[PDB]
C-alpha cells in the first residue's frame, strides 16, 4: 500500500457522517468548484532543516539502550532456556539438545534449509 | 473536464486549491478515498486515502 | 604482501592446563597439533594479505593478530603464550620516494659570494 | 644445437598458438578493408603508359648560357626554382645540356604494394638525368642542383607544350612540390580534376629527378667529406644527392627481395598503417616537423634486418616469415636496439648484417654498396619517440590478457595534438627580413652556420630545440617542435615557397613547443648544475654564460656548494612555462611571445584554500593531506590507548581526503564542506557472545560508541564530539555514526564493523522472499560495496596514488567536471573514480599522462568512445613495472556473457567497471537511471565531437565545462540565504568552532538531503539532479543552487489508475490518469518556501 493511508474512525455514525461528507463534497466540486477548500503545508524551513541535521538526544539514546538491552537479554535467556530445558513429546519423544543451542527457530529453519 | 467527481470503481475525487506561487503564470491538487473492509481488530471502520499530500 | 614484499614469519605457541585439571601435564596429540599449525598460518596469510605493509607494522605493534589467534583456536585447545618469533625479509620491491616520504610526513640556501 | 634448437622453435609456437588464429584473422580481415582494386591499378598504369609516351617523345638540346636560360624563362610562363644562394655568373663558369631520360617508376606501387587512402598516396616516377650531361666536377657548390632545376623547368615546360597539344589541360594541372619535404629537390606533381582522369581512384603521380648508379665517388661523397667552399660538411645534402643516385639498385634488390618472400606486400602495408596511424611519414623532420620513415625507408630497414642486423651477422627475420611476424621482428629490433647514441648498422646490400656499437649522435644505417646512410634526415628526438613507440608496441604484443589490436592499429594518435602529446606552448616570433635577423636574432647566422644549417628553418628549429633541451634538462623525457604554417606546395610561377604569415616573408606562423614531461622531476624548485672547485670548468663556464643573472652559487642544507638556479612556484603558471618562458626570451629574440593559456585557465579553474601561501602552494603539494594524517594519527593515539572491555583491533581510515580525491582542499575549522567528516572503520576482537539481531547489534554499537564518546569526554575535554544518524543504507536504521571534532579543526565520523553484519545480513537474504530477492541484493550490494571493499579500494588506492602523483588533480577535477554537468549524484564515486583512473593505468596507445589535461582529455575520450554496450572495462591495478591472469580473465568475461544476456538494453545494467577489488563488476553500477547513464556518455561524445571540430580554445573549454541546462523539463533556481565560500574553503575564514551544535546545523547546507528526499518520494515517476558543492559552484559568493527535472516517458504518456503508483495525478475522464505538473511544482514550492527564487518550466 505504497502512497496511502489508513484513516480508522470512532464509530459508525462518525464514519457514516464522514462518507456522506465526502459525497456531498464530490458533488461540490460537480456543480461550483470555486467553494472547495485549501490544502495548507506546515511549511518547512530552517528549523525543520536544522532539526534534520541536528545531533540526537544523549538522554533518549541512553534510556533507548538500556530498556532495550533489558528486554532483549530476557529474550535470548527465555529462548535459550525453552529450548534447552528438554522439550519432550505429548507420546514420549525427547527433542534433540546440542552444545551452545539458544534456538529452536534455528532449529526448524535449519531442516527447512537442508 | 469540470464533472470528472466519481469513479466507476466506486472512488470518489478531492481536489484542492493550492497557495500560488510568486513567479509562476488556483492550482488543483487531486486525493482520492474510499471506505476500506477488513475482519482485522485494529482495522475497524477505516478509510483507504489514495493521493495523500506532503 | 599487498606492497609486494615477500616476507617469511615464524610464529610460536604453548599449551596451558586448566585450573581443574590435577594432572600436571597438559599435551596436545597429533591432530591437534597439526590443526593449530594449520589454522594459526591460514590467519597469518590472511591478514598479512588483507593489510599493507605500513598498517602491518603499525598491527604488530599492538600484538592483536596474537590475540586474535587465541580468540580463534579458543575451540581447539587451551594455550597460555602465543608468539610471532620471526620476521624476514626476501625481496624488496623498487624504491618510491612517493611511498616512503608520504609514510615519513625541496629546500633552498644561503647565496653563497 | 640443432634438435634442442627446433625444440625452442616449437616451444615458440605452441606459446604463440592462439595469437596466430586471433592475428592472421585480424591482419586478413584489415588487409581485406584496405586492399585495392586491380582495376585501379590498370587504370592508373595506361595512365603511366600514355605519360611515358609523352616522356618518350619530349625532345632535347645542348650547351646553353645561363643569361640565355633566364631570358628563355622569363621569356615563358614557367618559373625556373632556384634555391637559395642563387647561381650567379661570377661563380657559375659553365653551361647546361639535357639529353634522353633513363625511366623507372619508384614507390610501393614499383613495390607491388598498392593501397585505398582517403587523402591520397604517391606513385613515384624517377627520371635519371645522363652521365654525359654529368661533368667530372659537378657536386661541388650546388652545380648538379641548378642542372637539375634547369632540367626539371625546362621538362616542365616541354610537358606542357605536350599536354596542350594532346588537350589534356581539361583534366591534368600541374604543380611543384618538394620529395619528403626536403627544401632543395624539387619535384613535379601532377594530378587530375574532376579515361585518364582517375579522380575515384584519388592518386597524385609524382615526377622526379634522379642520378644514375654510381656515378660520384662515395670517398667524397660520405658525410664527412665537404661539397660547399667559402671544414664543415654537408650530410644531408650528401645523402640527398647518393639516394638519388641509388634509387635504382634499391628497387632491383628489393624486387629481389620481393621474389624471395611472399607477404612482403601486406607486411609493408602493415608498417605504412603503423607509420600513417602512429603520426609518421616520409617528410623531412629537420625543419621543425616530424616524419622521415614512410614505405621507402621501411623496406630498406626490412631487406636490412633480412640481411640480418645483429651483433655476429645472425639472422633475425627469415623469408618464410608472414605479415605479422615481419611486423614483430621489425618492432622487437626497433625497440630493443638503439641507433643514435649506442651504435650504428651496417650490410652489404650488394655482406651479412652487422651491428657497430660506436654512436654518432645521429641514427645511422649504412649500406656498403654505395656508402648510404639511411636514416640521416630523422632527429635525435624523432628517433627517440620513435624508439619509445616501439617499446609501447612491444609492450602492446606482449601483453597476452588483453585484446589490444583495436589500441595498435585503430587509433591515428595524431588526430590531437593536445591528446598525443602532453605540454604544448605557442610561440609567436616575429622576425622580419633576412638582412633584419642580424638585429631580429640572439644567435648568429654566417657562412659556417647556412652550410651546417641551409635552410634558416632547419637552423632556427635546431637552435630552439638547443636551447628547450639544455634549459630543460631532465625535467622533460622528450621534447618537440610543431611548426604550424608550413607550406610545401607553391605554384609554377613563383621562385620558392613564399608567404607573408607570421609577421615575416617565411612559411611558417607560430611554433608549438611541445613537451612529454618527466612527472616525478616536473616540480623541482632548483635546477642542480655543476660542483664548485678552485678553477672554473667547462661545464661550471657553458652553466654561467647559458643562464647569466639567474646563475648563482649556493650552499645546501649539508651545506653542498654547487651551482644552482632556483624560481619561483605558482600555482597558475607552472615551473616549466617560467623557465621556458625565460630561456626562449634571452637566447632566441627579445621580442618572442610566449604563452601557454590553456594549462594557465585549467590551474585556474583548479580552486585554491584559504591557506597561508596556497598562491604559491604547487598542484602536487600535500600539506593538508599531511596534517590531516598527523591529526588522524593523534586521535588514533587517543582512542587506540583507550581501554574498554573488549580489546580493540582496527582503525582504518576509508576517507576520500586519504585517497586524495577531495574536490576542496582540506581547510582547519571548514564545517560546510561535505567531505568535512571523513569515515572511519573501527573493527574489534572476534568473541562469541555476538548479539543475534541486527538492530540490538547496532544498538550494541552505539553502547560502544557512547562510552567511548563518555571516556573521551571525560580524559581529553578539548575534544568535542557528537552522534549523528546514518540513512544512505534502507531498513537499518539504528546506523548512527559518531561524529569527532579535533581541536586542529578536522571532523571524522566512526562507524564499527564486525564479523555479523553480513552474516545477519546473509541470514535476511536467505529467510526473504523472491519477491523481495532483488532489493535486498541491491542493499547487501551496497552494503559490502560501502564497508570493506572501500577499504580494499582506498589501500591500494593509496599505494597507486603515492606512485601517480598525478592522479590526485584529475580525480578531483574530474568530479569538478561532472558537478557541473548534474551526473555525480545519480553515480557512485568509486565508479567514477574509476572512469577517471583508467586511462592513467592503461596508456595505450597515448604516453603515460603526466599532465592533468592531457589525462582528462583521455578519460572524457575514453568515455566518449566507449561503445559500453560490448566491451568491459577489465583494470589491472597495480603500480607499473598481484596482476590479474587468464583465469580470472575468462571468468569476468563469463560474467559478461551473464551480464549481456541479463540485461541487453542496459535497463538493468550500464557499465561494467572491473577490477581485483572487485570480482562483481555490478556491485557500483546501481542506483541509477539508463537515461542518466546513456546521458553522460553522449555528453562525453558531445565533447570528443566539439574537440574534434573547433581545435582547442578558451571558448570550447568554457562550454565543455558549463552545464548545458537543456533537455530537462523543469528548473528550480534556489538561493541560500548566506554566503558559504569562506566557510567551505575557497579563497577569493572561521576561526574556530562555535559553542552550538544546532549553531553547526545552521551553518551546514540541507541541500543535498532535500534533493535526495524529493528523490526518495519520487523515484518511480522522477529523476532529480542539482549541486552538492554551493561554495564551488553558486558563482562569485557561493549561494546558489539549481533543482533540474526530468520525467520518465512512461509516466509523461497516460496509463490507468491504481493504487500503487507512487505519484501525484490528475484525471483526464473516468479511467485514464496523468500527473499534476502544477501540484509537483507547487509542493517543492511549499518545501523550499523561503529559498526559492527562480522557477521555469519547458
Amino acid at each position: 500500500p505504497r502512497n496511502t493511508a489508513l484513516l480508522k474512525f470512532v464509530d459508525a455514525a462518525s464514519i457514516n457522517n464522514c462518507w456522506n461528507a465526502l459525497k456531498k463534497y464530490s458533488n461540490l466540486h460537480a456543480k461550483h468548484p470555486n467553494e472547495l477548500f485549501e490544502w495548507t503545508y506546515t511549511t518547512p524551513s530552517f528549523t525543520t532543516f536544522v532539526n534534520f541535521y541536528k545531533p540526537l538526544d544523549i538522554d533518549y539514546l541512553k534510556e533507548d539502550i538500556h530498556t532495550h538491552m533489558a528486554i532483549f537479554e530476557q529474550r535470548e535467556a527465555q529462548a535459550q532456556e525453552d529450548v534447552q530445558s528438554s522439550i519432550v513429546d505429548e507420546d514420549g519423544f525427547t527433542l534433540v539438545v546440542g552444545k551452545n543451542t539458544k534456538s529452536l527457530n534455528s532449529i526448524r529453519k535449519k531442516i527447512l534449509n537442508k | 473536464i469540470e464533472d470528472i467527481s466519481a469513479m466507476k470503481n466506486g472512488f470518489i475525487v478531492v481536489p484542492f486549491k493550492l497557495p500560488d506561487h510568486k513567479a509562476l503564470p488556483a492550482s488543483l491538487h487531486f486525493m482520492f478515498a474510499k471506505r476500506h473492509q477488513s475482519s482485522n481488530s485494529n482495522e475497524s471502520d477505516c478509510l483507504f486515502l489514495v493521493n495523500l499530500p506532503l | 604482501t599487498s606492497d609486494d614484499y615477500v616476507l617469511r614469519i615464524f610464529a610460536i605457541a604453548f599449551t596451558r592446563k586448566q585450573a581443574n585439571q590435577v594432572k600436571r601435564h597438559s599435551y596436545a596429540q597429533s591432530s591437534h597439533i597439526r590443526a593449530i599449525r594449520k589454522v594459526i598460518s591460514e590467519i597469518l596469510t590472511k591478514e598479512v594479505q588483507g593489510s599493507t605493509l605500513a598498517q602491518l607494522t603499525s598491527k604488530l605493534i599492538p600484538e592483536v593478530i596474537n590475540k586474535e589467534i587465541e580468540n580463534a583456536t579458543k575451540d581447539i585447545f587451551p594455550l597460555q603464550n602465543i608468539h610471532v618469533r620471526k620476521v624476514k625479509l626476501l625481496k624488496q620491491p623498487k624504491f618510491d620516494v612517493g611511498a616512503l616520504m608520504a609514510l615519513h610526513g625541496e629546500e633552498k640556501g644561503k647565496k653563497v659570494t | 644445437t640443432a634438435t634442442e634448437s627446433y625444440d625452442i622453435h616449437i616451444a615458440r609456437e605452441t606459446a604463440e598458438l592462439f595469437k596466430s588464429n586471433i592475428f592472421k584473422l585480424q591482419i586478413d580481415e584489415l588487409l581485406e578493408q584496405v586492399k585495392l582494386k586491380q582495376k585501379h591499378v590498370l587504370k592508373v598504369e595506361k595512365f603511366l603508359h600514355k605519360l611515358y609516351d609523352i616522356l618518350q617523345e619530349i625532345p632535347d638540346w645542348e650547351e646553353k648560357s645561363l643569361a640565355e636560360v633566364d631570358s628563355f624563362f622569363k621569356n615563358k610562363i614557367v618559373s625556373v626554382p632556384f634555391v637559395d644562394p642563387k647561381p650567379i655568373p661570377q661563380n657559375t663558369n659553365y653551361k647546361f645540356n639535357y639529353k634522353k631520360p633513363d625511366i623507372s617508376l619508384i614507390g610501393s606501387f614499383a613495390l607491388k604494394a598498392g593501397i585505398y587512402q582517403p587523402n591520397g598516396s604517391s606513385i613515384d616516377t624517377l627520371l635519371t638525368m645522363p652521365k654525359e650531361l654529368f661533368e667530372k666536377k659537378d657536386f661541388l657548390n650546388f652545380r648538379c642542383l641548378h642542372k637539375r632545376s634547369v632540367y626539371l623547368a625546362y621538362l616542365t615546360h616541354h610537358l606542357l607544350i605536350l599536354l596542350k597539344k594532346d588537350k589534356l589541360d581539361s583534366f591534368l594541372q600541374l604543380e611543384y612540390s618538394y620529395f619528403d619535404n626536403d627544401p632543395l629537390l624539387p619535384i613535379l606533381r601532377i594530378s587530375c580534376s574532376k579515361d585518364y582522369n582517375f579522380y575515384k581512384t584519388r592518386f597524385s603521380i609524382n615526377l622526379l629527378i634522379g642520378f644514375p648508379y654510381k656515378v660520384f665517388e662515395p670517398k667524397k661523397l660520405l658525410p664527412n667529406r665537404n661539397c660547399i667552399r667559402i671544414l664543415p660538411a654537408t650530410p644531408l645534402y650528401n645523402f640527398s644527392v647518393l639516394s638519388s643516385s641509388t634509387h635504382e639498385n634499391y628497387l632491383k634488390y628489393l624486387y629481389k627481395t620481393k621474389k624471395q618472400t611472399e607477404s612482403f606486400v601486406e607486411a609493408t602495408v602493415l608498417g605504412r598503417l603503423w607509420l600513417q596511424q602512429r603520426g609518421f611519414s616520409s617528410n623531412m623532420s629537420h625543419s621543425g616537423s616530424l616524419g622521415g620513415f614512410g614505405t621507402f625507408e621501411f623496406t630498406i630497414l626490412m631487406a636490412a634486418l633480412l640481411n640480418g642486423g645483429g651483433i655476429n651477422s645472425n639472422k633475425i627475420l627469415l623469408h618464410g616469415f608472414s605479415s605479422y611476424q615481419l611486423f614483430k621482428g621489425v618492432i622487437k629490433y626497433l625497440a630493443t636496439m638503439d641507433l643514435c647514441h649506442d651504435g650504428h648498422l651496417q650490410f652489404h646490400s650488394n655482406p651479412a648484417s652487422k651491428y657497430i656499437d660506436e654512436g654518432f649522435q645521429t641514427p645511422t644505417l649504412f649500406d656498403k654498396s654505395t656508402k648510404v646512410n639511411i636514416l640521416t634526415k630523422m632527429t635525435v628526438s624523432s628517433y627517440q619517440i620513435l624508439k619509445e613507440y616501439a617499446g609501447e608496441t612491444l609492450r602492446m604484443l606482449n601483453n597476452v590478457v588483453q585484446d589490444q589490436f583495436s589500441n595498435i592499429f585503430l587509433t591515428n594518435i595524431s588526430r590531437f595534438d593536445n591528446l598525443k602529446y602532453d605540454l604544448c606552448y605557442d610561440v609567436q616570433l616575429p622576425l622580419g627580413k633576412y638582412n633584419n635577423l642580424e638585429t631580429s636574432l640572439a644567435a648568429t647566422f654566417g657562412s659556417m652556420e647556412r652550410v651546417k644549417f641551409i635552410t634558416l628553418e632547419n637552423f632556427l628549429a635546431h637552435k630552439i630545440t638547443n636551447v628547450a633541451r639544455y634549459a630543460l634538462g631532465d625535467r622533460i623525457k622528450y621534447i618537440q617542435i610543431e611548426m604550424v604554417g608550413q607550406k610545401s606546395d607553391f605554384p609554377i610561377t613563383k621562385r620558392k615557397v613564399y608567404s607573408n604569415t607570421g609577421g615575416n616573408h617565411f612559411n611558417f606562423d607560430f611554433v608549438r613547443v611541445k613537451l612529454i614531461v618527466n612527472p616525478s622531476e616536473c616540480d623541482k624548485l632548483v635546477t642542480k648544475g655543476p660542483a664548485h672547485s678552485e678553477t672554473m670548468s667547462t661545464e661550471a663556464a657553458v652553466f654561467k654564460n647559458f643562464w647569466g643573472i639567474k646563475s648563482s652559487l649556493r650552499r645546501f642544507k649539508d651545506g653542498s656548494i654547487t651551482h644552482c638556479c632556483v624560481w619561483s612556484t605558482s600555482s597558475s603558471e607552472p615551473i616549466i612555462s617560467s623557465i621556458v618562458n625565460f630561456a626562449l626570451q634571452k637566447h632566441v629574440s627579445k621580442k618572442a611571445q610566449i604563452s601557454n593559456e590553456t594549462i594557465k585557465k585549467f590551474h585556474n579553474f583548479l580552486p585554491l584554500p584559504n591557506l597561508p601561501s596556497s598562491a604559491k602552494t604547487s598542484v602536487l603539494n600535500l600539506s593538508s593531506f599531511f596534517n590531516l594524517k598527523k591529526s588522524f594519527d593523534d586521535l588514533y593515539k587517543i582512542i587506540f590507548q583507550m581501554k574498554l572491555p573488549l580489546s580493540v583491533k582496527s582503525i582504518l581510515p576509508v576517507g576520500s581526503a586519504f585517497r586524495y580525491t577531495s574536490l576542496c582542499q582540506p581547510v582547519p575549522f571548514a564545517y560546510s564542506d561535505p567531505d568535512f567528516f571523513q569515515d572511519v572503520i573501527l573493527e574489534f576482537e572476534t568473541s562469541p557472545k555476538w548479539p543475534d539481531e541486527i538492530t540490538s547489534l547496532e544498538k550494541a554499537k552505539t553502547a560502544f560508541l557512547l562510552k567511548i564518546q563518555e571516556e573521551l569526554s571525560a580524559n581529553s575535554s578539548t575534544y568535542r564530539s557528537f552522534f549523528s544518524r546514518d540513512e544512505s543504507i534502507p531498513y537499518n536504521l539504528e546506523i548512527v555514526t559518531l561524529n569527532i571534532l579535533t581541536p586542529e579543526g578536522y571532523g571524522f565520523k566512526f562507524r564499527v564493523l564486525t564479523e555479523r553484519d553480513e552474516i545477519l545480513y546473509l541470514r535476511a537474504i536467505a529467510n526473504a522472499r523472491n519477491e523481495l530477492k532483488p532489493e535486498l541484493e541491491a542493499t547487501f550490494l551496497k552494503f559490502t560495496a560501502k564497508y570493506l571493499a572501500s577499504v580494499r579500494h582506498t589501500r591500494t588506492l593509496e599505494n597507486i596514488s603515492h606512485s601517480y602523483q598525478f592522479y590526485s588533480p584529475v580525480v578531483r577535477l574530474f568530479k569538478r567536471w561532472l558537478d557541473t554537468h548534474l551526473l555525480l549524484g545519480h553515480i557512485t564515486d568509486e565508479l567514477a573514480e574509476l572512469i577517471a583512473i583508467k586511462p592513467f593505468v592503461d596508456p595505450a596507445p597515448y604516453f603515460i599522462p603526466g599532465s592533468l589535461e592531457n589525462g582528462f582529455l583521455k578519460v572524457l575520450k575514453f568515455i566518449s568512445q566507449w561503445n559500453w554496450k560490448d566491451d568491459p572495462l577489465i583494470l589491472d591495478l597495480v603500480k607499473p613495472e598481484e596482476r590479474l591472469t587468464l583465469a580470472q580473465y575468462k571468468g569476468i568475461q563469463m560474467n559478461f556473457t551473464n551480464l549481456r544476456n541479463s540485461d541487453p538494453n542496459g535497463t538493468h545494467l550500464q557499465f561494467f567497471v572491473a577490477s581485483k577489488n572487485d570480482p562483481s563488476g555490478i556491485l557500483y553500477s546501481s542506483g541509477i537511471p539508463l537515461p542518466i547513464a546513456t546521458r553522460l556518455t553522449a555528453l562525453a561524445k558531445v565533447a570528443v565531437n566539439l574537440l574534434q571540430t573547433h581545435g582547442l580554445n578558451q571558448q570550447t573549454i568554457n562550454l565543455l565545462f558549463t552545464p548545458g541546462l537543456k533537455d530537462y523539463d523543469f528548473v528550480v533556481d534556489l538561493r541560500t540565504p548566506i554566503g558559504l565560500k569562506s566557510s567551505c574553503g575557497i579563497l577569493s575564514a572561521p576561526s574556530n568552532f562555535p559553542e552550538n551544535l544546532n549553531d553547526l546545523s545552521e551553518k551546514m547546507d540541507p541541500t543535498y538531503q532535500l534533493v535526495k528526499y524529493l528523490n526518495l518520494k519520487y523515484k518511480n515517476s522522477l529523476i532529480l539532479s542539482s549541486r552538492k558543492y554551493i561554495g564551488v559552484n553558486g558563482g562569485e559568493k557561493g549561494d546558489k543552487n539549481v533543482i533540474t527535472g526530468l520525467i520518465k516517458p512512461l509516466f509523461k504518456g497516460a496509463h490507468k489508475f491504481r493504487v500503487n503508483l507512487d505519484c501525484n495525478v490528475k484525471p483526464v475522464d473516468d479511467e485514464n490518469v496523468i500527473l499534476n505538473k502544477e501540484a509537483i511544482f507547487h509542493e517543492i514550492a511549499a518545501f523550499g518556501n523561503d529559498m526559492v527564487i527562480n522557477f521555469e518550466t519547458d
